[PDB]
């Protein structure tokens, strides 16, 4: 009806599916997310990898990095790079946000992007909604400036539930 | 990969 995690030592039912785990599927031992150091956010995008990407706990797995740690590291970066070159290829959003006159603008957020500064979906999501907000605070009253602002709202809010459903960008802390 | 959410 259960064992234990082979890094913590504590104990599980099978059939509790109330935790965040992941089974190896060598010895098929559940290992917690929190044993791996894994955050929520790798917890949730690993959850979404393909099922040919088994996890594989430290006792089961020969090579080091473990192939299912490469997969989540570049699935990130590609789920984020996705929706940064998705508002960057965007005319209206481009023209309103990439270059203004810590990121200004989606220029500054590449350059953090290709810098490879980018880990938190929530970091990079809040980054993105600070330039929105910044370029809606200061509409200035003019009509056709705010219908393409809200237009690029809704582009953003859409790009980032497809790409990361589990994710609640609308919640962002910089939105007003 | 297997999660207890998969
Ligand atoms: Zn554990
Ligand atoms: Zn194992």
């Amino acid at each position: 009806s259960g064992n234990f995690c082979p890094l913590c030592d504590k104990c599980y039912d099978d059939d509790d599916y109330e935790s965040k785990m992941m089974q190896c599927g060598k010895c098929d031992r559940w290992v917690h997310s929190k044993c791996e150091n894994l955050s929520d956010e790798m917890y949730e995008i690993l959850s979404n990898l393909p099922e040919s990407v088994a996890y594989t706990c430290v006792n089961c797995t020969e090579r080091h990095p473990a192939e299912w740690r490469l997969a989540l590291e570049k699935e990130l970066q590609i789920s984020l790079k996705q929706v940064l070159t998705a508002l960057l290829n965007s005319r209206t959003t481009s023209h309103l946000l990439r270059y203004r006159q810590q990121p200004l603008d989606l220029e500054g957020v590449k350059r953090k992007m290709d810098q490879g500064n980018y880990t938190s979906v929530l970091e990079f999501s809040d980054d993105i909604v600070k330039i929105i907000q910044a370029a809606i605070n200061s509409d200035g009253g003019q009509p056709e400036i705010k219908k393409a602002n809200s237009m690029v709202k809704s582009f953003f809010i859409r790009q980032m539930e497809r790409v990361f459903p589990w994710f609640s960008v609308k919640k962002s802390r910089f939105w007003e | 990969a297997r999660t207890k959410q998969t």
